[PDB]
Parts: C-alpha cells; sequence; structure tokens
C-alpha cells in the first residue's frame, strides 16, 4: 500500500513479475535493482471514504478562544472536568453533526467522539 | 562521566594569515558514506563551465572509486563568518576562517538517454494507449 | 428563489422565446397506469428501475491483491468460498493470470434497488465479453465480495496497467 | 439569533447585529430592480 | 477603580480624542507623504547607471530635492503661489524637481576624471492640499482667513488647471499568497494562483498557476492513472508538469522532490495521489535535457541548444516567483516555496481544507494616491532615461564632448502626471486605449457632507454592467470596514462604497527589524534544517515568504503581541495571524490592509480603568490624548484577517458578567457600535427603526440638498 | 602529485574539527587580532546536567560571548584546503557547529 524507493538512485520502485518463482519483485527503471514484496498487494481504492477525522485533529485546538467549552463532559485518561467540542468542519457533510471533542488539561490532548 | 563534571579552560587564537585556504566539505548524512572506503580521491573543478566559483568534481579512488559534484552555497559570510576550530598539543585552540561552502551529492554513473529518442518514444507510447479501444 | 428545481419568471420566460436547446432544468412528469398508480411500493420499484445506476453508487472498494495461484489467498478469509469452488474448479484451460480485482459492496444501497451480484455478475460477464472471470459469495455472509480474474486466451499488454485499466473502467462504465 | 432572525419590530427598534442583517436582506431586492429593468428593455421589445 | 454604568458617557469622550487628532481625510494625506518622501527616493536611486561609450562615461543619480510651490511670471521672476490664485487665474498646484547627478569619464587615459552637477532640474510635481509639502502646514486660523481660506476645509485634492481634483481609491486582490479555486467550465479540476511583486520594483507582476486536471477525460488509460498535476509559467506557450519545472532547479532524484511536497510520509492517501504525476516526468531524467524542454516553447523558439539553455535559466530565476528571491542563488527557497504551493493544491481535493472565497474582504488591499502615483513615476523615469542614451550616442559617435543640461527633456514627468490626472485615463497620451478609466475626478461641491463623502469612497473595478451578484452582494466581512446602507443606485449597485467612520487604512513598512527579532528567538532557517522535522512545526511566514519553521508557537505568540501593545520593536499597524488547525503563523507589513481600533479585554475585565478617563478629559492643558493611549495598551488595531481569530463583546456592562454565559474568553470589546456607518448615513436620527431600503436612499439623497 | 590530486589524510584521520559563528563587529574586532592573531580565551564548563562554554576578549582586543552548540547531525560536515601552492589537502571532520551570541 506504500511506496519504495530504489536504494542506489533513490528514485520510485515500480512492481514486476518474473516467471520463475512466482513472487513479485520490485524493480527499477533507471537501474536494475530488485527485492521482494513481503505484502503481495499493490493497489487498494477506498470509496467509502469514512475515515474517521479523530486521526486527523489536532491536540492543540484547546487553545482557541473562539470555541465553545463544557463542563458536563469530563475527560476520561485525566478526569478534567472541561472540554472544547466542535463539528467535522471538512468534507462528507452529508450526514455530518458529530460533535468531537478535546481535553483542554495541559498536557492531555485526549480526544473522543460521541 | 567526564561529559557532565567534565570541566577545562583554554587559550584561542586567530591567525591573521594562513598557508591553504579553509573550506567546507558537506555531505549528506543519509547516505552514511564510509570514509575509510575511501583509498584515494581526486579533486578538481567542474568541466560543464568550460575557477574559485567552479564547482568541485571529486572522484574517489583515482581510477576505479567513486564520483561527487559540489556545487557553492550563495553565501558563506553575508552576515556571519564561520570558523573552523583546531585542537593544538598545548591545549590552546585555533580558529579558521571558513572560505567557502561546496555542496556534495553522489552521482549516478549508469543509464545513457536521449532527447529526441525519448519524445518519440513517448508518442509511440500516447498512441499505444489510444489503439485497441473498445 | 423562494417556492425540486424549476425555473420561472424571466428565464424561464427567455427560454420559451427561443428554443434553447439546453433549458436550464428540464423535467418529465411520469404517470402510472394499474396497480402501480395506488401502491407505494410497486411505483418505488418502477423509480428504482428508471433512475440511472451506475456501478460506483453500490461498490465499497476495489482492491488489486496478487494471488498467481487461487489456492494462496492472502486474504485472510476467503478461502471457504473459493474452496467451495475448488471442489470444481472451471476455466484453468489456457493459463492461471495472476492479477486479481475485487469489489465490497453496500448492502444498503444494494437491497434499496433490489439488485443481488447474480445479476451484476450477469451484466459484467454478459455485455463486456469473456475477459473477465466473475466469482461472488452466497448472499448467508454479511460482506459481498466478487473477485474478477482476467482471462487467461491472452496470456497462452502488462497486465497491471491493463487490469487498473479495467479496474476504473468497470467503475465508470457498467449502466446496470 | 446568530444567522438573521430579527425578533423585534420596527417600534422596538433593532439591536446592532441584526440592523446589518436587515441591510444585507434590503440591498439583495435593490440589486434585483436594477437587473430586472434592464432584462424588461430588450425581451419585450424584441418579441414586439 | 473600574468603570460601572458610567459607560455612556465614557465611550464618548474617547471617540472624541480619535477625531480631535486623527480627523477624516487622514487616509488621504498619510499615502501622500509617504509617497514624496520615500518612494520616490527609491526609485532614482534603484536605477541602473548609463555606463556608454575609445573612452566611456558615467551617470548615475545621488539624492532628491524640492522647494515649495511656485510660479514663474511673465518676465521670468519667481513668486510663491497661494492655493487660492491657482483657482482663480486658472494655474495649477505643483512644485519643481531637482536631482544630483555626478559624471566620471571612464578612458584609462592615466585619470579618472569625475565630475558632478547638484540641484539638477527635472520636473514639477502635483501637491495635495495641506500636505507636509503645501503652503498651508500648521498654519493657525487667523492666518488661514488671512489668505482667504476656510479653516474647515478638510484638504485632500490636487488643484490642475483650475479644478480640483480627487483620487478614487482602486481595490485589487491580495499578493504574494496562495489561492485556490476551482473552475467548473474548463479542463481543471482544481487550481491555484500566486501574484508576486518584489517590494515595489517591478512594473508587472508576475502570476503562475499550478493546476490539476479533469477526472473524467474520456480516455483508454489516462482511466487508470489518473489527474496529471501541470503548472502554466509565465514567458512560455505550452503547459508543463511539475517534476520537470522540480528537476530544473535540481533535485533530479525522487526521494528529494517528494520531500518539498509531502512533508510526512505516514500518508498513504496522499502519495497515491502524486504517483501518476511522475510516471510522465519519467524519461526525462536530468537538468540540462529539462531546461531544454522548457526552453523550446518560449516568445522564442531556439534555434540552438545553449540559448534556449540560457533562456530557460533566467525565466525561471527572474519570472517565476520573485518575491521569495531573484538573485540566482538561493534556489532552494524557490522549491520549498513551489512545494508548499503543490501541497497546498493537493489538501483541496482530498477535501482535508475549504477553497478560499473571492469576495471575502480579508483578500483584498486599497491603492491610495501614494501606491498609485509611484506606479505611474516609474513608467516616465524609466522613459526620461531611455532617451539620454538616444540623445547621447547621437552625439558620442562625432566624439566632440557630452553635455547633460541639454539631454533631459523637461516636459516629460511635468506633462505626464498633469495629463493623466486631469483627465482619468491612467495611462499615458499615446495610450487613451490601453489605461484603466474612472480615476480622478471632480470634487463634489453641492454641500459640506457631500464633500467629505468623496473623499472617503472605494470602487470595485469590475465592470458596471455584469450581471454577476456575487461581486455586489454584501459580504458579512464588511462589519465595521465599509459602511453597510449607503450604495447608489441604477447600474452601479454596490460597486462603489464608502468606508466607515472609524476605519483606517495602512500605510505600508519594512519588514526588516521583525526578521531581526525572529531569527534571535528560536527560529530555524530554512537551509539549515532537515524536512523530516517538519511535521510538528508551525511553518513561519512573514508578508508572503516562507522565512523559517519553530516548535513551540503558542508563546512566541503572545510575545509578538506584548511587544505591538507597548510599541517596542513593531509598530501599531502590522497584523499577525496564527490558525491553530492548519499550523502555521503569518505576519503582513505592507500598505493597504483595512484596520479599526477595538478595546483589549484581559480575563473578563475592560483594561480601561477609570484613571484613563479622568485625564483623558483634560487634553487641552494636559498633553494627553489619543497616541498615548495607544501606547499604553489599552486599544488596539485589529485587522480584517485578524479578525477571524478574535471573539468580540459588543458592550462591557452587559456581556462581561458572568452568569450562565454565552462565552467566557471574550478578547476584545468594541467602543460604540454606532461606527459602523459611513457619513451620510450618521445624520439619520433613528435609523434603526426604519425598513432598509429607506436608508440606502436618504444616504444618496442628502449629498443634493442645498445649504 | 598533482593539482588535482585531493589529501585524505585528515579523513582518514578521523580528524574533527570545531564550527563557529561570529558576528561581523566581533569579527572586526577579531581582524585586529592581538599580537601574532590571538584573540582571547575560552572557558569550558561542564556539570552533570548543563555545560556552558564562553570566551573572553584579549584585553588588547577589548581596547563574555557565550556559545550556543548547534546540531551537525542530518549533514555530514568535513573542511578540505587549497594551499597557496595550489596543493589540495582534507583536514578533518566537523565534530562541532556553534554560534556566538552576546550576554
Ligand atoms: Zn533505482
Ligand atoms: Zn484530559
Amino acid at each position: 500500500v506504500g511506496i519504495r524507493f530504489c536504494q542506489e538512485c533513490n528514485n520510485m520502485l515500480y512492481p514486476k513479475e518474473d516467471k520463475e518463482n512466482r513472487i513479485l519483485l520490485y524493480a527499477c527503471r533507471n537501474c536494475d535493482y530488485q527485492q521482494e514484496a513481503d505484502n503481495s498487494c499493490i493497489y487498494v481504492n477506498k470509496i467509502t471514504h469514512e475515515v474517521d477525522e479523530l486521526t486527523q485533529i489536532i491536540a492543540d485546538v484547546s487553545q482557541d478562544p473562539t470555541l465553545p467549552r463544557t463542563e458536563d463532559h469530563p475527560c476520561q485518561k485525566c478526569g478534567h472536568k472541561e472540554a472544547v467540542f466542535f463539528q467535522s468542519h471538512s468534507a462528507r457533510a452529508e450526514d455530518a453533526m458529530r460533535l468531537y471533542y478535546v481535553c483542554t488539561a495541559p498536557h492531555c490532548g485526549h480526544r473522543w467522539t460521541e | 562521566g567526564p561529559s557532565s563534571q567534565n570541566v577545562t579552560e583554554y587559550v584561542v587564537r586567530v591567525p591573521k594569515n594562513t598557508t591553504k585556504k579553509y573550506n567546507i566539505m558537506a555531505f549528506n548524512a543519509a547516505d552514511k558514506v564510509n570514509f575509510a572506503t575511501w583509498n584515494q580521491a581526486r579533486l578538481e573543478r567542474d568541466l560543464s563551465n568550460k575557477p574559485e566559483d567552479q564547482p568541485w568534481l571529486l572522484r574517489v579512488n583515482g581510477k576505479s572509486g567513486r564520483k561527487f559534484k559540489g556545487i557553492k552555497k550563495g553565501g558563506v559570510t553575508e552576515n556571519t563568518s564561520y570558523y573552523i576550530f583546531t585542537q593544538c598539543p598545548d591545549g590552546a585552540f585555533e580558529a579558521f576562517p571558513v572560505h567557502n561552502w561546496y555542496n556534495f551529492t553522489p552521482l549516478a554513473r549508469h543509464r545513457t538517454l536521449t532527447a529526441e529518442e525519448a519524445e518519440e518514444e513517448w508518442e509511440r507510447r500516447n498512441k499505444v494507449l489510444n489503439h485497441f479501444s473498445i | 428563489f423562494h417556492y425540486k428545481n424549476v425555473t420561472l419568471g424571466v428565464p424561464r420566460l427567455k427560454e420559451l422565446i427561443n428554443i434553447s436547446k439546453k433549458p436550464k432544468t428540464p423535467s418529465l412528469t411520469v404517470f402510472l397506469l394499474g396497480q402501480s398508480a395506488r401502491d407505494a411500493e410497486r411505483a418505488k420499484d418502477i423509480l428504482c428501475r428508471l433512475e440511472h445506476t451506475t456501478l460506483r453508487k453500490v461498490t465499497a472498494n476495489t482492491a488489486i491483491y496478487y494471488d498467481p495461484n487461487p489456492q494462496s489467498t492472502v486474504v485472510a478469509e476467503d478461502q471457504e468460498w473459493v474452496n467451495v469452488y475448488y471442489e470444481m474448479p472451471d476455466f484453468d484451460v489456457a493459463r492461471i493470470s495472476p492479477w486479481l480485482l475485487r469489489v465490497e459492496l453496500d448492502r444498503k444501497h444494494m437491497t434499496d434497488r433490489k439488485l443481488t451480484m447474480e445479476q451484476i455478475a450477469e451484466k459484467i460477464n454478459a455485455g463486456f465479453g469473456d475477459d473477465l472471470n466473475c466469482i461472488f459469495n452466497d448472499d448467508n455472509a454479511e460482506k459481498l465480495v466478487l473477485r474478477i480474474r482476467i482471462m487467461n486466451s491472452d496470456e497462452n499488454m502488462d497486465d497491471d496497467v491493463f487490469l487498473r485499466c479495467i479496474e476504473s473502467n468497470m467503475l465508470t462504465d457498467m449502466t446496470l | 439569533e446568530s444567522r438573521g432572525f430579527v425578533e423585534n419590530s420596527y417600534l422596538a427598534g433593532l439591536t446592532p447585529t441584526e440592523f446589518f442583517f436587515h441591510a444585507m436582506g434590503g440591498r439583495e431586492g435593490l440589486i434585483d430592480t436594477a437587473v430586472k429593468t434592464a432584462e424588461t428593455g430588450y425581451i419585450q421589445r424584441r418579441l414586439i | 477603580e473600574i468603570t460601572p454604568d458610567l459607560w455612556q458617557e465614557a465611550c464618548w469622550i474617547v471617540i472624541s480624542s480619535y477625531f480631535d487628532e486623527k480627523g477624516l481625510v487622514r487616509q488621504q494625506l498619510d499615502s501622500f507623504d509617504e509617497f514624496i518622501q520615500m518612494s520616490v527616493q527609491r526609485i532614482v536611486e534603484d536605477a541602473p547607471p548609463i555606463d556608454l561609450q575609445p573612452p566611456r562615461y558615467l551617470l548615475k543619480f545621488e539624492q532628491i530635492y524640492l522647494s515649495k510651490p511656485t510660479h514663474w511670471e511673465r518676465d521670468g521672476a519667481p513668486s510663491p503661489m497661494m492655493p487660492n490664485e491657482a483657482r482663480l487665474r486658472n494655474l495649477t498646484y505643483s512644485a519643481p524637481l531637482y536631482v544630483d547627478i555626478t559624471k566620471t569619464v571612464i578612458k584609462e587615459g592615466e585619470e579618472q576624471l569625475q565630475t558632478q552637477h547638484q540641484k539638477t532640474f527635472i520636473g514639477k510635481i502635483p501637491i495635495m492640499l495641506r500636505s507636509t509639502y503645501c503652503l498651508l502646514n500648521g498654519l493657525t486660523d487667523r492666518d488661514l482667513c488671512e489668505l482667504n481660506e476656510c479653516p474647515l476645509d478638510p484638504g485632500g485634492y490636487f488643484i490642475i488647471n483650475g479644478s480640483e481634483k480627487v483620487l478614487i481609491a482602486q481595490e485589487k486582490m491580495a499578493t504574494n499568497t496562495v489561492y485556490v479555486f476551482a473552475k467548473k467550465d474548463s479542463k481543471y479540476a482544481y487550481t491555484g494562483e500566486c501574484r508576486s511583486c518584489l517590494e515595489n520594483s517591478s512594473r508587472p507582476t508576475s502570476t503562475i498557476w499550478v493546476s490539476m486536471l479533469a477526472r473524467g477525460g474520456q480516455g483508454a488509460k489516462k482511466s487508470a492513472i489518473g489527474q496529471r498535476i501541470v503548472a502554466t509559467l509565465p514567458y512560455i506557450k505550452q503547459e508543463v508538469p511539475i517534476i520537470i519545472v522540480f528537476r530544473a532547479l535540481g533535485f533530479v532524484s525522487d526521494r528529494d522532490i517528494l520531500e518539498h511536497i509531502i512533508y510526512d510520509f505516514e500518508d498513504p492517501e496522499m502519495m497515491e495521489m502524486v504517483k501518476p504525476s511522475l510516471d510522465e516526468a519519467f524519461v526525462i531524467q536530468e537538468q540540462n535535457v529539462a531546461l531544454n524542454f522548457i526552453g523550446s516553447r518560449g516568445a522564442k523558439p531556439g534555434v540552438t541548444k545553449e540559448k534556449r539553455i540560457k533562456y530557460a535559466k533566467e525565466v525561471l530565476q527572474k519570472e517565476m516567483l520573485p518575491h521569495v528571491g531573484v538573485s540566482d542563488f538561493c534556489e532552494t527557497k524557490k522549491a520549498y516555496f513551489l512545494g508548499y504551493m503543490v501541497h497546498r493544491l493537493l489538501l483541496a481535493a482530498l477535501g482535508r481544507r475549504e477553497l478560499d472565497d473571492r469576495d471575502h474582504y480579508g483578500n483584498k488591499r486599497l491603492d491610495l494616491a501614494g501606491p498609485l502615483l509611484a506606479f505611474l513615476f516609474r513608467g516616465m523615469f524609466k522613459n526620461l532615461l531611455k532617451e539620454v542614451r538616444i540623445y547621447a550616442q547621437k552625439f558620442i559617435d562625432r566624439g566632440k564632448d557630452f553635455n547633460l543640461e541639454l539631454a533631459i527633456k523637461t516636459r516629460i514627468i511635468s506633462d505626464g502626471l498633469k495629463y493623466s490626472l486631469a483627465t482619468g485615463n491612467w495611462g499615458d497620451q499615446k495610450k487613451a486605449h490601453q489605461a484603466r478609466a474612472g480615476v480622478s475626478q471632480v470634487l463634489n461641491r453641492l454641500t459640506f457632507a457631500s464633500t467629505l463623502s468623496h473623499l472617503r469612497r472605494l470602487n470595485s473595478p469590475i465592470g458596471r454592467d455584469g450581471k454577476l451578484a456575487k461581486p455586489r452582494q454584501l459580504h458579512n466581512t464588511l462589519w465595521g470596514m465599509v459602511c453597510p446602507a449607503e450604495t447608489p443606485e441604477g447600474h452601479a449597485v454596490g460597486l462603489v462604497k464608502n468606508l466607515a467612520l472609524m476605519a483606517y487604512i495602512s500605510v505600508g513598512s519594512q519588514p526588516s527589524p521583525i526578521l531581526e527579532f525572529l531569527e534571535e528567538w528560536s527560529m530555524e532557517n530554512l537551509e539549515e534544517i532537515s524536512p523530516a522535522a517538519i511535521a510538528d512545526a508551525t511553518k513561519i511566514f512573514v508578508n508572503g515568504c516562507w522565512v523559517g519553521i519553530h516548535k513551540d508557537p503558542e508563546q512566541l505568540m503572545n510575545t509578538l503581541r506584548k511587544l505591538r501593545r507597548q510599541m517596542d520593536i513593531i509598530v501599531s499597524e502590522v497584523s499577525m495571524i496564527r490558525d491553530i488547525r492548519e499550523r502555521e503563523i503569518r505576519i503582513y507589513t505592507d500598505a493597504g490592509r483595512i484596520c479599526r481600533p477595538l478595546l483589549i479585554v484581559e480575563k473578563q475585565k475592560l483594561l480601561l480603568k477609570k484613571r484613563h478617563i479622568d485625564q483623558l478629559k483634560e487634553r487641552e492643558y494636559n498633553n494627553y490624548s489619543w497616541q498615548d493611549l495607544v501606547a499604553s495598551g489599552v486599544v488596539e488595531y485589529i485587522d480584517t484577517l485578524e479578525e477571524e481569530t478574535v471573539m468580540l463583546a459588543m458592550t462591557p456592562d452587559d456581556l462581561q458578567e458572568k452568569e450562565v454565559a454565552y462565552c467566557s474568553t471574550y478578547t476584545h470589546c468594541e467602543i460604540h457600535p454606532s461606527m459602523i456607518l459611513g457619513v451620510c448615513a450618521s445624520i439619520i436620527p433613528f435609523p434603526d427603526h426604519n425598513q432598509s431600503p429607506r436608508n440606502t436612499y436618504q444616504s444618496a439623497m442628502g449629498k443634493q440638498a442645498m445649504g | 602529485a598533482e593539482r588535482g590530486e585531493l589529501d585524505l589524510t585528515g579523513a582518514k584521520q578521523n580528524t574533527g574539527v570545531w564550527l563557529v559563528k561570529v558576528p561581523k563587529y566581533l569579527s572586526q574586532q577579531w581582524a585586529k587580532a592581538s599580537g601574532r592573531g590571538e584573540v582571547g580565551k575560552l572557558r569550558i564548563a561542564k556539570t552533570q546536567g548543563r555545560t556552558e562554554v564562553s570566551f573572553t576578549l584579549n584585553e588588547d582586543l577589548a581596547n563574555e560571548h557565550p556559545f550556543v552548540l548547534q546540531s551537525v547531525g542530518g549533514q555530514t560536515l568535513t573542511v578540505f584546503t587549497e594551499s597557496s601552492s595550489d596543493k589540495l589537502s582534507l583536514e578533518g571532520i566537523v565534530v562541532q557547529r556553534a554560534e556566538c551570541r552576546p550576554a
């Protein structure tokens, strides 16, 4: 799923097929450095696009003076009783009125939806 | 250890003259070059530009060794001079001025290519894509 | 601005006064005859049959694997139903082509339109040619998977570029 | 409150964040009248 | 010490301090004093000498002087002209212009003979009334009446052939920033833009796109690889793939290219998108053949090879992103910025950041009299040097000698400015077809409030009949900086606009003293850093140029701010934005941004204690005024961009009380919400009781009332 | 023995050198180096959790500069020379980089 760079000329390693041992070989097209593939899959295309933005929001958003705050929902990892919540603010806005939270305690940065 | 509790004081001199100009030769760490493998080297100003401005050409190991091209940095003493500090047998420090900064990078010897040939290849490949469709 | 989308007022007047071949919002009011005109289920199914459904509206993801033999199955679960296929294997006449395509399906948009894998796999095989092979699961399972292989009768045209070309052609061109 | 519901009247007066919105709505109508007059002076004339 | 519910008389005592010092037409008077103290000295000083040739000669200009406006009588006796005679006798109010020229002859004739002619006459510049260079500067009412002048006249206009001309501020799209749009009609699925200009030194402004082709390209195998990122450089005919123009700067390897464009290699979704960009630039894999590829299609197709490799060298060096650096060195910066321009184009395709807005009023700049006359003075100083050569060569081939007092055609600058101002078309006399019209119209003197409402007027340069509504509708960002009710009807609805009462336009400054502070506050430069220490750092921009990174921004920010609050290193008109999410920091110092003062709020209380009021109602014999109020850190100018990272309260006694409250982190507070109206719309009693279109009619109707 | 021949001795000796950034005004003071070229003395104090280096001007040169140590990681640095006899030599590899800042 990732990418492979040549170890000699630092370029993009293409996948190739050899008719001897039935194993995927990654080859270069400037030099001919070789090696075998460990996962033996090339292409993947996610159309659902249901990526949870809990992996994209940053912990320093709790320094924003223009975001609402809450005393109801406390943090689990530290027990702080003050959070700051917001919406998806991104694409995939068909049914996007969820409410992600971020703890505001210094050096906690814990994030969670509900 | 001495890096923690180590203490000392040494004299610094800045000689108004030197027997040789001092330059910096910089390598990418990512290459992790084993200098021990350098049995010999040749070092000459690059010939594409056909002197003091010339980029360097480094040829490791005489006849059979690696090759790098060194390109001069834009500036070296535009705001602050760079000094080489060396330890002497008397413990005192000696400082040497950096004359220039050259950037050294690795070279790909294998392969040989043509412009007209490459363009011609591109059209045929482009054409093959449009042929035999549906 | 204040009232579907139908143009009124001045721009529809200047669409009728000339004969503009692309009106800005054309429509087509559809009446019904028999039992479909009274019950809601039949009318809904008729609407689903009429409205255009491309294949990418009922897909989840497409993932090109590398199985040189169908008995390897680097995919961690799919040895069961291709082992059901391995009880009687068919179409190994020329060779076995290693490059595979694999579509997951979303059952909300699938069961919304009363479709199944048998008429999709009927359409994407009878209609394209015989250049592919379309195997699929049983409807007992939760996930809907259909594996697609290229035809071996050409290998007896690099098939990675070719198989990605038919992967990005079958997602847009199928008209179910 | 945040998006334009003017809950006062013309006799109780308007708050600032509400007079600005009422100015936006009245502005759109003024633009429409100017554009409409230009359209009128042509379509009808061509038909005659 | 606090101010409880004495507020209604306290807010009107700081507003009085504002207008007693600034006035209502400081907009016009401050951009002129700038154009004539700095922007004119730099133009002649930063001009190439005219070395010319056997012997050869030197000429270079050093210093500029001016004298008070003067009129030459019929028999050649000068005398200072007062602004009144200029109106009666249909004169023109202008001042003569001098310069120092030095001339050295270089013939290596065992002696370098130099000589200079100081205070050489050049031409005459118009003078804006009541400036620092007028005859009415700093006079008292007993003397203003003695010259038959009105003590209430605001000033800020020119007198040209008897008439009274006024310059209209023109709008303009902001420069040196990246904007991402989406043209839904053409081949492109996304587009970026960056108009660059190297610090007021270039007649044109080079613009560069970074496109991306459409997905539904009806084809065979382009179907499989996907869209290819393209670029449309200036001064070339054909589109160019981006990997090619990357290699023309060095960086031939594809591990080094893909670290300027992607800043973290744990992201497979983005790397998949840049993969089909390498496949088409794979066969051309070295520097010199790349320069030939772009060098093959220019304004001149190269017949030989070395000229193309030469031609492609400077166009990629002096026309590509001139705002970053124009020197032939420091080409690692042009690579990072071109990488950031592409890294930002992908984020708009994965749907991780929203597209930019065209009419968002934080992306606009205003051209006052300063940045308008300076643009017109360049094209006429080059035109004056282009014709000292033509007179020197014709006169030195015969080898006689040289004389310069006869080379200078003085009618070039005098009649050049006076023409375009008097007639309006912003161009040249033989160029009455290529110029922008509508500038410099005649002052309106029907009633005294029709005069003030003319010296404060903007103008968006879009067409006057286009039916597109989005450049005409009222935008949310006009709060407090443009009057919402005042606009004319007809065909120019929403195209000309008047600015609010306290709105203040910036004049500009040099970014030198902030850069020298930033480097000593632990900011890593771009060169001496590894591209893997860039994922958790906040890129620091200054004036449009990427100038480093930082690893602890929140302490940098509230250190930059508390310096501006008390005005040590940074002047009060710079704006400093920080967006937490996109993880960067921007700083601006240029001219054209529009500001307005606000009240600074600490934890939940105002910073304006009663001690500031009981000593501000005494300005008459205390010498304590608006300036001593800014320099004490209780008010602050807030730009439009900076106004998106702020939380405002509309009134102290009512919004800053602890309760079950709306917010609790208020950062600023307004002075009085009645300063959001223009000049002609603030004479209406109870304007918050009328229907909205009614307030628009009167503001366009009190301009034609007799008085 | 050739013009384009580079001496590798320093490198092969693994010779180390130190790199220090110095302001021009100080460097202008240094062009007036006292005596043969002496400019002052360097003081180095290391503790269990803190290390301090500074330089003090020669009393003659005067008529404390703390050092900021900078990393040399990410890029290998070595020093190479050109004699007045145009002979070429590699003196060493850079083992330290630093910057002089006022106090
Ligand atoms: Zn390779
Ligand atoms: Zn927490």
